[PDB]
Parts: structure tokens; C-alpha cells; sequence
């Protein structure tokens, strides 16, 4: 509906509390999981 | 969900090892920690309960999550010992002439008692097993005992006169009395000024550890003679200055949780046992 | 079934001879340390014992992995057998009751003995690879 | 037990009863009698709680085990209750001008409460849900409130200025604050002679029991206006003399119980679960 | 041959014992006794290391290689304590009030430590691990400490103002500082008059024993205060007259010295690990 002086920020008003939420941790996880892995020839025997 | 009734649990012996869960207990848990009060005087400082936040911040606990207790002796402190946090760590100063008040702290606080009243001149008293003892604090607790036969009659004290009674305890903050089992006792006790409770000793309290600050392993939780068990949760320290002390609790804090548990009597599923 | 092997041998064909607990491994008690010192206090090693078809193995950590890695110490077992078999009934099992007890051991020289004093825990990231 | 918590239990609807429970239940329990100062005034009778207690052992409880506490009056006994027995009946002397103090008062005893401290000077307050309350106690509690907005600016009142706070508890011993649920509020409290405590009311206490000595049912043991239960623990008599009321008392005391639950006897004896 | 690698050996059980080899490194090492000055002026014999030296070769030491060093007391002692034979015993007096510099010393001297040089007035040091400690020794050692905050502003302190630092150590001559770990802390420290070293504990010094004289278990030389473990190399000693120690001493040699092994840090086979 759009209540202007609203709509100046509210695809990054949404984003600010996107990118601090669970999903957003979940994917960080997996991106650093993803690169110690890649990094690690014998630390990955932490990887059940 | 299912309280009041305690089922086996069967498990396997080889499940996977869940992930630490250190981080979220620091994260969702309180720490309170006890101290004297000559510590804040010898350390002089009035901002360094921010500044020992702020350092356990740096170990994962949240702001606000460490609370400061304080307590100006251990003779003041034992009168009713309340500890509510999560995890409670008691530094204690070691003195020689308090030795057996020492041991009765932590035979108070480290361990779990489910007591009931006890009204004198009014019933005897016998004490059913080991772990049932007379649990006496107040100002200042007299306790005088006389033993009774059969015949309900004292045995080397008269019922009438109190002045035979056997003195047990005198003006004491807080004491542990263990007399015989099985045998009826008159009890002459300072009620005006003292309240003596007839507790059951369940078993160790788990989230309570006491850190004894110089001194030797003098502590003796068990009234059986033959046991003196040091356990996991009584620590003790040399110092010569109580900053030291502060940075040696807050460095191994997590040592010092991992001696600990959260209070199995407490928390939802210890539910219609005793308590929540 | 020994003369139709013995037959079967002289005719170049292949044949085989089944076994119940095939004494196939010679016997040997023996261990490696990975990590030791003179005084023998902090160790991290294997013990082993090979006796005919039964192996027991047990990697061994004083520290219990505080400094290692991750918190993990990897231990590695590998048994040469002499012979080739085939169609193997394997039992796997993941304690070594053998080296599951206080034990005072020999050093490897002999010059001194060192104390053992295991508490076992659950063996991780089992596999048992069979190569040819 | 805690972990078998969250296990079923399964029986079959042909297990064959078990005897009565009824005799070992008082052989191993304890009674808690409370009751006001006015009733022993009236008795008149230095010897009135042997009587009571020869009487509960014709009964079937032991000697020692039945315990009789005193209160000066409700709003008194209002101030940090503590109920120490297994069993606590607690007699309750009607007045029309107290009705909604008695209904404190048992709705802080019949019921189990989960309570946080509140640091009113430094931060805003709501109530999260409808079991969410603010229990009040002390020597006077004088409870004001500023309801505030999403801005933080008051609404009816101004932060600054307390005079022009909605007050909500004056002069009270115990009060327990429902305020609309979502709104944060501002209060204003005489932390001096007052504790508030934010509390979640988990569910019944099934050990305590009360007796309204006259009076009609006017008991409100729920916030919700369209709900008024009255429990089996929620007894009332009518009285002329209190010797009269004891004997029903002891004489009826296997249905008092067996309207009562054992295993809801905290460890402590407090009216409340304290965390931090 | 191989010095700078850690090969795995290999040995095999069944393998037959060697001879004893005490007669051996009795022959081939020498041994250290520290020794009080008081112990010499009760002594009160000139001759006393003649008569000590060839007791100990009736028990099999060559008559020249048992060294008697002689210290003031513990305070003077834990100024560099350097300790250079084959095998080192301490015999310590105890003192009730000494707790703490007894533990430093017996931390410094029964473990390995690898130490690094600190320049307080150029950086802010920081402890990475429990093993990392700072040790510091002097005449009279003085430090106080600041915590920095991720802005290297002072937490609890102002840098600019030495005044505001938390003192750790007065007027000690040794003294092993504890920090928390991971946050950086502005050092002040009397340098004029004695030096601090940032060190970590590699591991116990097993050529180095301490009987502690006449006292109780309170030696802690770990600074975690869930350990406080007794190892092999620290004994203790009833006394009264200073000749039935050294005869206890030289009669239980034997077993002084198999609670002791050859430094693993000296010796040619660590070579380029650290030492020798
Ligand atoms: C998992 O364990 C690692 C290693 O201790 C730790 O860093 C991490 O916080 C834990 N939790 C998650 C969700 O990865
Ligand atoms: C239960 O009651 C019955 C009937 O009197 C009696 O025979 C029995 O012994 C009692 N006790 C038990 C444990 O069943
Ligand atoms: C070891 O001792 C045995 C028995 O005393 C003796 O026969 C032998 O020669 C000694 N030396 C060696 C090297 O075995
Ligand atoms: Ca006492
Ligand atoms: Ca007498
Ligand atoms: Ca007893
Ligand atoms: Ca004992
Ligand atoms: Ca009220
Ligand atoms: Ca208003
Ligand atoms: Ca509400
Ligand atoms: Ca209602
Ligand atoms: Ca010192
Ligand atoms: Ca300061
Ligand atoms: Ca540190
Ligand atoms: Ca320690
Ligand atoms: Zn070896």
C-alpha cells in the first residue's frame, strides 16, 4: 500500500533484520563450514 | 510431561556426540558470584564489578547475566544462605578458628535438604537415618540436648530441668547437630532468637561450588567420620591479593561450570518431586 | 577336501580351503607411541595384539585430545596379511578389552616400565577398509 | 527422571487397585495447620495444640508429624508466605472488607508461580501473557503505573512527572498486578518497604489447601473476570466457636487430604519459585 | 641422529626387563640438595657435609657428586633459581602465611617453563592460552594491570594514570600473574628492580623434587582452581630436629629419585625441540 516516506527504505528496512536472522546465520554457517572443508586436508575429521 | 513418575530411559552406545553446548548455557544461564566483603575493601575499586562483566563478556557470558553478591563474613552469611542464580560460585576465606562453620556452609549449600518444622516443648525428636539431621539458624542458636529412654525419662539429664541438658551448640549463626539414631531427644533451643528445622539430606546440590580462598582441604561436608569426599565442586586457592582471585575465577570460569549442573531439584522436569 | 585341492592344484584351477578361525595372523603384542617423553606421563600411541584370527587394537591418549586438532588424535591400524582371503565372516566390535585395564608396560628398549591406566571411551570415525 | 520426562506411560484398564495409601500417607507425611491469632485467643488454652495433636494421632498421624503456625492476620501472613509441611491447610477468617486481599492470598498459595526480579528505576515492564502477573509484597506496597507507546512517550501520564502515574495498589501487603498484556509500563514503587517480582503462574499447588471460616464463596483465585473456579481445595465453613472448627479440622481431615495432592512441596518453602 | 623430527617407535610387549640401572645413574649423576640456613644453624656441626656425603655413599653416590646448596629462605630463593645437577631436592619450610609463594615456587621450579622477554613500556600483552602465564622476579616486583577494551581504552583504568591500575603483585620476589585470556592489559611494572617474562608451561620438570617441611597439602602449582594436584616430586615432611631430615632424605634416596627422571628437555635427544 505503500505509505510514501515508508517506501524510501523499505526493501532495506527489510533486509537490515533479513540479514540478522536465523536464515541468514544458517547460511553463513554453511558457507564457512563449506570453506574450512575446502581448506582442511586432515582437519575434517571433525566432519561426521 | 509425564511428572511425578520416573521412567527408564534407554539409550545406545553409539550415538553421536551433540556439538558443545557451553556457548548456549553461557548465553542463556546467570552466574552469581559471592564474595566477602574485605575483597571489595582490599580491592579498592568501585567500578570493578563492571570491569569483571565486561572480562567474563570476553568468556561468553552475556552483560547482566554475572551478578555480584556480597556477604560480610561467613558467620553473617551462613545465618539463611539464598543462592538463585543458575550457577553459583561462593569464595570463601579461609579461617582456622571457623573451621567446623566453614564445613557446615557448605555442608549447607552444597547439598540439598528437605526440611520440616520442628516445634520443641511440644514433641521429641529422634533422628530416623544418616541424613536426617537438626538444621539450626538464627542470630544466635543454643542448642541443648537431652537424650530419653523408653520410659521417656533423660538419660543423664532431667526433663524439667533444662540445666542438665547436654549443651550441643552455643550462639552459633548456623549449625548441623547429628545426634543418635533411634533414641527421643528434649531439645532446649534458643527459639527467639534461633529456628532449628528437622532436614533430610537428599543429595548434592550441583549448581553451587565453593572456591576456598588459602588455607588447606579442611572441609568436611559428611558427618560420617570415615568420609571426607573433596568433591569436583570445593576448590581451593592460595592468594595474596583478591584481584588475582577475580581474574583466576573469571580465566577458568568454564572449568569452573563444567564442575557444575544445573540444580536437578529445580528446572521443569524435576516437576511434582519437590519443586516446579 | 584336501586331495580334491591337491587335485585341483595339479590341474591349474582354483580352489580353496575353508576355514573356522583361520590362524592367519601371527602373534604379536606389541604397541607404537606417536607421542612420548623419558618419563612416560604423557603418551599417545597404538596397542595392538595379532593371535591367529582375532585382532585388538587401542589407540591410546593421555591428554585426551586437549591440544590436538579439533579435540580429535586419529589412530591407524594396518595388519598385512600373508595370504589372500576371500569370503571373510568378520566380527567387528568397538572395545579392545585387552587393553581395557591398568596395565604396567615395558618400554621399547626395555629400559624402564611405564603405567597405562585407560578409560575407555567410544572409538570415532570407525572404518575398517579391506584392500587388495 | 528427567529424562524420562518426556516418555509415555502405558497401563492396561484391568490393573487391580492398590489398598489404601491413606495410613502410610500420614505415617510418613507432616500437617501444617495455619490459623489466625484470634482463633487461640478465643481457645483460651495453653495445651490446645497436644489436644490437637492427641486428637490427629487418634486420627492416624504420628505424634510428631502435625504442626500448627500462627498469623497475626490476613494482610500479615500475606507477606512472603512460606508453607513448610507436605500438607498445609491453612484456615482463613472471612471478612467482607477483605475480599480481595483473601483472594491474593489464595491465589498466591493454591497456585505454583514462577518469579524474576524487577529493577523498576531502570527498565520498562510488560506483562507477556495471561498467566503473566506482578506480585507485590512487603510492609507497604504502593504500586503506581504509566502505560506507555510505541514511541515510549506515556499515555495518560508523564515519565518525569510520577504524580501523574495511574495508581493501581496503595497501603498493601501482597497485591498482584494484571496489567494489559504487550503495553510496557513505567512504575513507580516503594522499593523501600516493597518488592515486586515479575511472576508466571504455572498451575495448581495441589499441597495447599484453604478453609474460609464464614462468609459465602467470594474467593477469585483467576484474573479472568469470566472465570471464578472453586477448586477441592477451596473449602468454607461456618463457625461460631473455633474449638468447633478444629474438630472438624481433624475429624474431616482424610477428606482434607485426599483433596489434596502430596509431591507439590518445594524444597523451599517459599510461596514462589525464585530465578534470577 | 635424527633431531629434528618425531619418529614413532615401535616396541613389542614380552620384551625382557633390563637390569636395575639405579646403581648405574647413582655412579654416573649428580645430586643437589637446597637446603634453609636454618637448617645448617641448628645443625650447628662444621663438618656436616662430610658426614652427609659419606652416608649418602654407603647408600651408593660417589663422594663427589652430592651438592649442598644453601638458600636465606623461600622469598630470597625464588629469585632465579637455578638448579644444575643431574637431580634437584628442595627442602622447603613451611609457613602458614607463605602459601602462595610456596606454590610459585614450586610452580616455577617443578615444571618447565618457556619464557619470552616482555617490554611493558612498548606493548600491550595479552595471555593466548591456561598455559600462558607472566612470571616475574625481582628485589621487589610490583605489577599492576590494566584490561583494554577492542578500542585499547583501559576497562576499570585509565592508561594515562598508573594510579587507577589493578595491583596484582607487591613487593613480591616471585610472583606468577594469571590474566584473563584474549583481552590486552597495560603493564606497570617496577622494572627497575626485577623482570617479567611471558611464559608457558611445557610441561612438568621431572629432575627437581620439593619435600615441603612440616605443613600440609596446600602447594597448588596449577593455576586452575578446579586442580590442585599432589604429583610425585612434592612430598611432604613431619619434623622437629633438622638431622632426622637429612637422615630421612639420605636414607629414602632410593625413592627420592624414582619419583624423579632425567630432565627430558636436557640431554642430547631434544635436541633442536628446545634444548640440548
Ligand atoms: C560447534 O562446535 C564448535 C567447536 O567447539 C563451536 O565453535 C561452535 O560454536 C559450535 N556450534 C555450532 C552451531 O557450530
Ligand atoms: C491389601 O488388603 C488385603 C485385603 O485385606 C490384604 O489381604 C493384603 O495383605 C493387603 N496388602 C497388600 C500389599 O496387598
Ligand atoms: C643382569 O643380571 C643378571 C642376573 O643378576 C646377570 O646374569 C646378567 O649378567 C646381568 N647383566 C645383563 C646385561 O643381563
Ligand atoms: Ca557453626
Ligand atoms: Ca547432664
Ligand atoms: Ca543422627
Ligand atoms: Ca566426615
Ligand atoms: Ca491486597
Ligand atoms: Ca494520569
Ligand atoms: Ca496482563
Ligand atoms: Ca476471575
Ligand atoms: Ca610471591
Ligand atoms: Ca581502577
Ligand atoms: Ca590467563
Ligand atoms: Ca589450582
Ligand atoms: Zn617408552
Amino acid at each position: 500500500k505503500s505509505t510514501i516516506d515508508a517506501a524510501k527504505s523499505m526493501a532495506t528496512s527489510v533486509m537490515k533484520k533479513f540479514k540478522k536472522s536465523g536464515l541468514a546465520n544458517s547460511v553463513s554457517t554453511l558457507t564457512d563450514s563449506l570453506s574450512d572443508a575446502a581448506s582442511s586436508i586432515s582437519r575434517g575429521a571433525s566432519i561426521r | 510431561q509425564n511428572y511425578g513418575i520416573n521412567l527408564p530411559i534407554t539409550g545406545s552406545m553409539d550415538t553421536a556426540y551433540a556439538n558443545s553446548t557451553q556457548e548456549e548455557t553461557f548465553l542463556t544461564s546467570t552466574l552469581c558470584l559471592y564474595y566477602p566483603t574485605e575483597a571489595a575493601t582490599e580491592i579498592n575499586d568501585n567500578s570493578w564489578k563492571d570491569t569483571l562483566s565486561q572480562l567474563f563478556l570476553t568468556k561468553g557470558w552475556p552483560t547482566g547475566s554475572v551478578y555480584f553478591k556480597e556477604y560480610t563474613d561467613i558467620a553473617s552469611f551462613s545465618v539463611d544462605p539464598q543462592l538463585y542464580c543458575d550457577y553459583n560460585v561462593v569464595l570463601m576465606k579461609y579461617d582456622a578458628t571457623l573451621q567446623l562453620d566453614m564445613s557446615e556452609l557448605a555442608d549447607l549449600i552444597l547439598n540439598e535438604w528437605l526440611c520440616n518444622p520442628m516445634d520443641i516443648t511440644l514433641y521429641y525428636y529422634q533422628q530416623t537415618d544418616e541424613a536426617n539431621k537438626w538444621i539450626s539458624m538464627g542470630s544466635s542458636c543454643t542448642i541443648k540436648v537431652c537424650p530419653l529412654n523408653t520410659q521417656t525419662l533423660g538419660i543423664g539429664c532431667l526433663t524439667t530441668d533444662t540445666a542438665t541438658f547436654e549443651e550441643v551448640a552455643t550462639a552459633e549463626k548456623l549449625v548441623i547437630t547429628d545426634v543418635v539414631d533411634g533414641v527421643n531427644h528434649k531439645l532446649d533451643v534458643t527459639t527467639a532468637t534461633c529456628t532449628i528445622r528437622n532436614c533430610k539430606k537428599l543429595g548434592p546440590r550441583e549448581n553451587v561450588a565453593v572456591i576456598q580462598v588459602g588455607g588447606s582441604d579442611v572441609l568436611d561436608i559428611t558427618a560420617d567420620p570415615t568420609t571426607a569426599p573433596q568433591t569436583e565442586r570445593m576448590m581451593r586457592i592460595n592468594w595474596k591479593k583478591w584481584w588475582q582471585v577475580f581474574y583466576t575465577v573469571v580465566d577458568y570460569v568454564n572449568q569452573i561450570i563444567q564442575a557444575m549442573s544445573k540444580r536437578s531439584r529445580s528446572l521443569n522436569s524435576a516437576a511434582f518431586y519437590y519443586r516446579i | 577336501e584336501y586331495i580334491e585341492n591337491w587335485n585341483l592344484q595339479n590341474r591349474r584351477q582354483r580352489t580353496g580351503f575353508t576355514f573356522h578361525k583361520p590362524n592367519i595372523f601371527p602373534y604379536s603384542a606389541s604397541f607404537t607411541l606417536n607421542r612420548s617423553q623419558p618419563a612416560h606421563d604423557n603418551l599417545m600411541g597404538t596397542m595392538w595384539l595379532n593371535a591367529g584370527s582375532e585382532i585388538q587394537v587401542a589407540g591410546f591418549d593421555y591428554s585426551c585430545a586437549i591440544n590436538a586438532p579439533a579435540n580429535i588424535q586419529q589412530f591407524e591400524h594396518i595388519v598385512q596379511l600373508r595370504r589372500v582371503l576371500t569370503t571373510a565372516t568378520i566380527t567387528l566390535l568397538p572395545d579392545a578389552e585387552r587393553f581395557s585395564f591398568p596395565r604396567v608396560i615395558n618400554s621399547a628398549d626395555g629400559a624402564t616400565t611405564w603405567y597405562f591406566n585407560p578409560v575407555i571411551l567410544r572409538p570415532n570415525n570407525v572404518e575398517v577398509e579391506f584392500l587388495l
